[PDB]
């Protein structure tokens, strides 16, 4: 799934070379805040310690996410 | 066996095969240069690629 | 073989040679088509140039002193074109913000 | 954990004669130890031509895990139709180094090793002896574990094991008397007489000493950090020709 | 239409040269006369090279396949999707190897430019480690879903070409593991369709030039090249391209002491080629002897091979045996070492494939103890045959031609060569004992052995003006009396065929030698073996007295026994003969075109004239062959088929119409 295909995705939900500029850096804004939310559980997989990043940990990275944005 | 008889006699009547820390140096500058015009021009859309020589 | 024994009454030059001549086609280069291209520093294209020539003599060196603080306003932009040429190790500069140090791999680096 | 990797040498190279431009290639000092083993000692085995000479030669800059342990070991013998073989462990590539500047240096060529299942189990029997300090030997048991991989019709038989505990071993070694070599010497015969079972014949893929050893086709695993001299020597010896 | 149909109708016969290239493709970027959904037709249809790309050509295109920035505006653009179909054009068909690896960081063109940037990648020299440090970056790039698989294909081509390089590997395995993409990079498409259109393109004026007949092998290396990646002041001898490079820089070039590499193993430079080379080289530039390189690893691997150490004998072996075949004292080495029966318990057949390999071309420095030495060793082998028992341990009849294949030049030298004759004839005692050729039990490997080392004393015979010792001339009676007591037609041909190049020589000695003397009871006997038929008037058959012959016709049941002896004195009743026999008289009959048949199948008097009684009167005017009247006459007619050139016996009759005068007037 491209980039350009996440930018498609917004464009389904959301609705030229301006326009395309813009949901491609929408796009960009999308999977970086993905990417976010991925390594605050990281983060909260470190404070506990075990071997993966078990699903509460995706859980309490977004609310700390949510609580600082 | 002719052909190898008449080669060992010209190798024997040959002159005996024969520092360079500049010339290497000059030839990492050559490979800097070329090398770094072959990337720089190609992502700059040049017009006319060539052999950077 | 018998051409050698007609050779033996006869180079370094060619490296020589070569270096000369890339590192003036070098300037060439630089001086006829990027700068005017990017058409920043109001079309003084001399002294953004001259600026450029300082940049490419420290990237060929690979120079950690290549920082995007030094890259002016009008090159930042070229920063940005390397960085699209992926060409330039993309530090991610933690020693000191702002002043990322950023430099190509070494060509000369056999491993 | 500990993998290992053979390799021949082709010609009796003094490494102490060259250790210095191996350093300035790989860019550090590796050390060299020097042994002169006499390790078939037993009457049987012999008691000339065991003065082989070992080589203890590291890449550690650092010893967090094997690739940075990796330690090579040559072991020769001036007797020896081909003189001397190579061992190295890990998955550092300084490895593939180092075998470059020895094949370039000394004119020496080199080639992988490969063991026969008679090889396997003289190495197995090798893998559980030690000698004390008064130079008695004496022997560990472990579980063995014969495991073997046919090919046959339609895949009629994949594979089938023998595992035999260290009480079975040790019974079956005292039942056939006070030996050296119990693999060879009494486990595959009972199993053969119980069973008609050829295990030398039999496609052997690997000898498994539980918590101990794995012995396999290209490789030898080793729970301690190093190999004992017993089974270095039946390398070399299984080298020759 | 009209535009593109000549195009069409033009490159499909005129293909299309580097220059018309050059302009069509410059024509498709720069002129709206080509419509975009053409032009992706164009590339891949109308451009037919009349061979490889030229260097400049490739870079004029590469001008087509930049793209845009914020830099370069102005430059016009080839659509993507029309780039990456021009790559896919140049899948079909030295600083370009650097130019290539910026063209694969675009992400429409990368999965197309993976076998361009591997057919640069083509020496352990192309390579550089710092380039897969960009690979490595667009395969980790989010976008690039071709990469992962595209840059593994590369790194995959780099770690096993460089040969010598830091740990680049396990940057590998960073790279994505499922590997989807790369299962389809590595198993490329050549667009067969189009490959024989340009196949005929290839084929209609010129050779040499990406040859037609070679595409296949030309297209196979190039997939190999895809399939196997995952399926100072001196000179180094691996860094030179040309044998002019060599030529120039021999006082610089010097030779890597790594002998493995040089003696194990398309417009760039392919080393190989230069490796068939190398070993001459060092035997020439070192001069050739016991320290030369290329002489331990032959002996180290063919070492490895009677020892089964090494991995496949077969492919190293036919290194050795070409390599071997040359430099007579590396030759001498390995006979010294390997020719002797211990080598031959390790491997008989490595050995017999070995030594005939090399033998028939290995000149003895040494005149004594070579005969002895090859008379020791050749009794080995015939009593290790004897000693297994099996006919199929025929080892010693393969060396046995093999040795006599050698021998030839032995007497095509003019000293060394009473050493020759002497080992034929020592050899030759061995094929004609019983046990290894035996009348009942005949293997034939013997009889063809054997009429191959009669052969060479044929061929000596007619080279007789080098002077001979009269022993050793005449095979001996020992000889011929064995093989007339044998039966083989076609060892009874090489029989006559030797003693008519016998008769060559007979003339030139007198009559009363003794060597001249028995080759005239040969003769005599087999006259009247043969076609005389007045055998048992003679003192002895082949030695035997004829009392025998009456003796052994009892419990002998013949049908028609009022004609018991008389048979087996004619070709047309000695037995291998008698059924040859049948054959030529079946041709005579259809060639004759006779209505009359011989009744009986094996022709004899008795078999003649008993159907000639019963068509007598009939006979006197037609029916039957005219040429005979007689059973002498059937006798002979039988030989006139036989007098000339068709028959592969024919030497039988023609070689004894010599001596019995009516036979030669018929002939």
């Amino acid at each position: 799934m491209d980039t350009e295909a996440l930018a498609n995705y917004l464009l389904r939900q959301l609705s030229s070379s301006q326009e395309y500029n813009k949901k491609l850096l929408l796009a960009c804004g999308f999977q970086a805040i993905l990417r976010k939310i991925l390594l605050d559980a990281r983060t909260r997989a470190t404070a506990e310690g075990l071997r993966e990043v078990y699903p509460y940990h995706i859980e309490a990275a977004t609310q700390a996410f949510l609580d600082s944005q | 066996d002719e052909l190898m008889s008449k080669l060992i006699e010209l190798s024997s009547k040959f002159p005996k095969p024969t520092t360079a820390g500049k010339q290497v140096e000059v030839e990492k500058e050559n490979e800097t240069i070329q090398e770094l015009m072959i990337a720089l021009q190609i992502h700059s859309g040049y017009t006319n690629i060539s052999y950077t020589i | 073989l018998q051409h050698q024994m007609t050779i033996m009454d006869s180079h370094i030059r060619t490296r020589k040679a070569r270096n000369k001549e890339l590192w003036d086609s070098l300037a060439d280069f630089l001086k006829g088509y990027l700068v005017p291209n990017l058409d920043d520093n109001d079309e003084s294209i001399d002294s953004l140039t001259n600026e450029v020539m300082l940049l490419m003599k420290r990237l060929i060196e690979h120079d950690l002193n290549l920082t995007l603080n030094d890259f002016s306003s009008k090159t930042i932009p070229i920063y940005r074109l390397l960085l699209r040429a992926n060409i330039i190790t993309v530090i991610e500069g933690s020693t000191n913000p702002g002043t990322k140090y950023i430099k190509l791999i070494d060509f000369n680096e056999t491993s | 954990p500990y993998t290992w990797k053979f390799l021949g040498i082709s010609k009796q190279l003094s490494l102490e004669n060259g250790i210095a431009k191996l350093n300035q290639l790989l860019n550090l000092e590796v050390d060299l130890d020097i042994q002169t083993i006499r390790v078939p000692s037993d009457p049987d085995g012999g008691t000339a031509a065991d003065e082989y000479i070992r080589y203890e030669m590291r890449l550690d800059i650092s010893n967090l895990d094997e690739g940075t342990y990796s330690k090579f070991i040559f072991l020769g013998n001036s007797k020896m139709e081909v003189p001397m073989f190579l061992c190295y462990c890990g998955t550092d590539n300084r490895n593939e180094v180092v075998l470059q500047w020895l094949k370039a240096e000394y004119g020496v060529i080199m080639w992988p090793i490969k063991f026969e299942q008679k090889t396997m189990i003289k190495l197995a029997d090798a893998s559980i002896v030690h000698v004390t300090k008064e130079n008695i030997e004496q022997i560990t048991w472990f579980s063995s574990k014969l495991y073997f991989e046919p090919e046959t019709q339609d895949k009629n038989l994949r594979q089938f094991s023998i595992e035999i505990p260290r009480e079975s071993c040790e019974g079956l070694a005292l039942g056939y008397g006070n030996t050296m070599h119990p693999y060879n010497d009494a486990i595959v015969p009972y199993i053969y007489n119980e069973t008609g079972m050829a295990v030398e014949r039999l496609p052997l893929t690997s000898v498994i000493l539980a918590g101990h050893t794995k012995i396999m086709r290209e490789s030898i695993v080793t729970s301690t950090r190093s190999l004992r001299n017993r089974v270095l020597a039946v390398v070399l010896q299984s080298i020759q020709f | 239409k009209t535009t593109l149909s000549l195009l069409y109708e033009k490159s499909k016969q005129y293909g299309l040269s580097s220059p018309q290239l050059q302009a069509l493709v410059r024509l498709l970027c720069e002129t709206s006369i080509i419509d975009t959904v053409t032009k992706v037709y164009i590339v891949e249809n109308c451009f037919l090279p009349d061979g490889y790309l030229t260097k400049e050509l490739l870079l004029e295109i590469i001008n087509h396949l930049g793209t845009p920035t914020v830099f370069s505006r102005y430059r016009i653009q080839t659509p993507p999707v029309l780039q990456s179909a021009l790559c896919k054009w140049l899948v079909h068909v030295n600083i370009s190897s650097s130019i290539w690896l910026h063209l694969w960081q675009f992400s429409f063109l990368q999965k197309w430019i993976t076998p361009l940037v591997i057919w640069q990648a083509t020496t352990p020299v192309d390579v550089k480690p710092w380039k897969l440090s960009i690979i490595k970056r667009c395969a980790m790039h989010p976008g690039y879903r071709d990469a992962p698989g595209s840059a593994t294909l590369i790194l995959q081509r780099f770690q096993c070409l460089v040969g010598a390089s830091s740990q680049i590997t396990e940057s590998i395995i960073t790279i994505n593991c499922n590997r989807k993409t790369l299962k389809s990079h590595r198993n490329l498409k050549l667009d067969a369709h189009f490959l024989s259109i340009l196949k005929r393109i290839l084929s209609r004026a010129h050779p040499a030039n990406f040859p037609a007949d070679t595409v296949q092998n030309t297209i196979d290396m190039y997939l190999s090249e895809i399939h196997q990646l995952g399926a100072d002041s001196t000179v180094s001898l691996w860094d030179v391209t040309s044998l002019e490079q060599l030529a120039q820089n021999w006082p610089q070039l010097h030779i890597p002491n790594d002998v493995d590499y040089m003696m194990k193993p398309r417009k760039v430079m392919s080393r190989d080629s230069l490796k068939h080379l190398y070993s001459s080289i060092i035997l020439i530039k070192n001069s050739r002897d016991e320290s030369s390189s290329p002489y331990e690893w032959c002996i180290w691997q063919l070492k490895r091979c009677f020892a089964h150490q090494i991995e496949t004998p077969q492919e190293v072996i036919p290194i050795i045996i070409s390599v071997s075949s040359m430099d007579n004292k590396l030759s001498s080495r390995i006979i010294q070492t390997f020719c002797n029966l211990k080598y031959l318990k390790l491997d008989e057949l490595t050995l017999k494939k070995v030594c005939g390999g090399i033998l028939p071309l290995w000149k003895p420095e040494l005149i004594s103890g070579t005969r002895e030495f090859f008379v020791k060793f050749m009794a080995s082998i015939f009593m290790w045959s004897t000693r297994d028992g099996h006919d199929n341990n025929c080892t010693f009849s393969e060396t046995c031609f093999y040795v006599l294949q050698m021998i030839t030049n032995w007497v095509l030298d003019d000293k060394l060569i009473a050493l020759g004759l002497t080992l034929l004839h020592d050899m030759q005692s061995l094929l004609t004992l019983d046990k290894i050729f035996n009348n009942a039990t005949s293997n034939r490997f013997s009889t063809m052995a054997f009429i191959s080392s009669l052969d060479i004393l044929t061929q000596l015979s007619k080279q007789t003006k080098s002077d001979y010792a009269i022993q050793y001339l005449i095979v001996g009676p020992d000889i011929m009396n064995k093989v007339f007591s044998s039966d083989d037609p076609l060892l009874l041909s090489a029989a006559c065929r030797y003693l008519v190049a016998t008769k060559n020589k007979l003339m030139q000695y007198p009559s009363t030698n003794k060597f001249v003397r028995m080759q005239n009871q040969y003769i005599m006997d087999l006259t009247n073996y043969l076609y005389r038929n007045k055998v048992l008037s003679s003192k002895s058959l082949f030695g035997v007295s004829p009392d025998f012959f009456k003796q052994i016709l009892e419990n002998l049941y013949i049908p028609t026994a009022d004609f018991k002896n008389a048979k087996f004195f004619t070709i047309t009743g000695i037995p291998a003969l008698s059924y040859i026999c049948i054959i030529i008289l079946r041709r005579l009959e259809t060639a004759e075109n006779t209505k009359i048949k011989f009744t009986s199948g094996i022709i004899n008097e008795e078999t003649f004239n008993n159907f000639f009684r019963v068509h007598h009167d009939e006979i006197g005017q037609h029916g039957w062959i005219k040429g005979v009247n007689n059973i002498h006459d059937l006798r002979v007619k039988i030989l006139m088929h036989l007098s000339n050139t068709a028959n592969p016996y024919r030497d039988i009759a023609a070689f004894l119409f010599t001596y019995l005068k009516s036979l030669s007037k018929y002939s």
